[PDB]
């Protein structure tokens, strides 16, 4: 979800 | 009389009490509900605002200027935004309010980070969609595997006489792309460390010039944290900045706190109890007393959903 990315 | 457990919220300070929104544990939490934290006393007291309240968020950025908080960006149940709210503390029950700014808006995006210097909210970085936009964007191929995202290096200035956003010219060596990184900012230098970028979480340490807009690249001598994102950068004094936790490139949750001591240009490992308390995604505010409160976070891999421990311990540093 948010997670992605980091 | 206890916030609820959670990764991924802000928090913001006025040195003395700590304010802390949204974020998720295990989905997210109730948009409504602002937990507000005593440095002095160590209670809890929760409210519930009203008015344009944000979307339950995490990797919102948010700041606190003069005990207005100010709230930008995040992932919410449908994807990131680059909407901006702002909430007055001072007042009746509290209110959002959700600005229409004028001027081109970051893109949408979230885990960024920014610093606050005079009438300027300026933002750097994050991940989300793609933006006619200064700067550079890089696609993170895995997202392709809906909507595709990635990382940017854009600086975004709020102008918060006017509510106008715009895009400073800067000059120099900016870091690269990246998000869940950290930004400090001390006097007129907004420091920014590490981040996920591509493959990597990284141990550059840069500052931005906030009046020449002069990028610098910091090169410390000696040993440094190693590369990390999801972890905290924290302004204790007008010459340290208390960086805590975070998460490696070899996926280890970290639980080493340093100083970066600018005038130094030297960082201090600084030993402290909570050794067996790694943190990610959890947020650090600085209390007027001469503290860094370590709220909440991940203590192993998050990108396990199913087995993640998110927290809702206060840890304290006395810096």
């Amino acid at each position: 979800i948010g997670l992605l990315g980091g | 009389a206890c916030p609820a457990e959670r990764s991924g919220h802000v928090a913001v300070s006025d040195g003395r009490h700590m304010f802390v929104w949204g974020g998720y544990k295990s989905f997210y939490l109730p948009r409504e509900e602002l937990w507000i934290y005593n440095m002095e006393t160590g209670r809890w007291k929760k409210i519930n605002t009203e008015g344009d309240v944000p979307p339950s968020m995490s990797g919102s950025c948010a700041v606190c200027v003069d005990r207005v908080l100010y709230l930008f960006g995040g992932h919410h149940s449908r994807g990131n935004t680059n909407k901006f709210y702002m909430l007055d503390s001072r007042s009746r029950v509290l209110q959002w309010e959700r600005i229409d700014c004028q001027g081109i808006p970051p893109s949408s995006k979230d885990k960024l980070g920014v610093w606050v210097y005079k009438n300027k909210l300026i933002f750097f970085g994050g991940y989300g969609y793609l933006p006619k936009v200064l700067g550079t964007f890089e696609f993170d191929e895995t997202s392709f595997w809906s909507h595709p995202r990635g990382w940017n290096d854009h600086v975004h200035i709020l102008d918060t006489e006017t509510f106008t956003w715009s895009q400073p010219i800067t000059t120099g060596k900016a870091p690269s792309p990246r998000a869940a990184h950290a930004c400090a900012t001390v006097g007129n230098r907004g420091f920014v460390f590490g981040g996920r970028y591509r493959d990597a979480r990284m141990n550059d340490l840069h500052y931005l010039n906030l009046d020449t807009w002069e990028w610098n690249e910091l090169i410390p001598q000696g040993i440094c944290p190693v590369g990390r994102s999801w972890h905290s950068l924290t302004p204790v004094s007008s010459d340290h900045l208390f960086l805590f936790g975070g998460f490696t490139t070899d996926k280890q949750p970290l639980s080493d706190a340093w100083t970066y001591c600018i005038s130094k240009n030297e960082w201090i490992q600084f030993n402290h109890p909570y050794t067996e308390k790694p943190r990610l995604w959890h947020t650090a505010c600085a209390s007027d007393e001469g503290e860094v409160i370590v709220f909440g976070g991940c203590a192993n891999n998050l990108l396990v959903h199913h087995r993640a421990a998110h927290s809702n311990e206060i840890l304290i540093f006395s810096v």
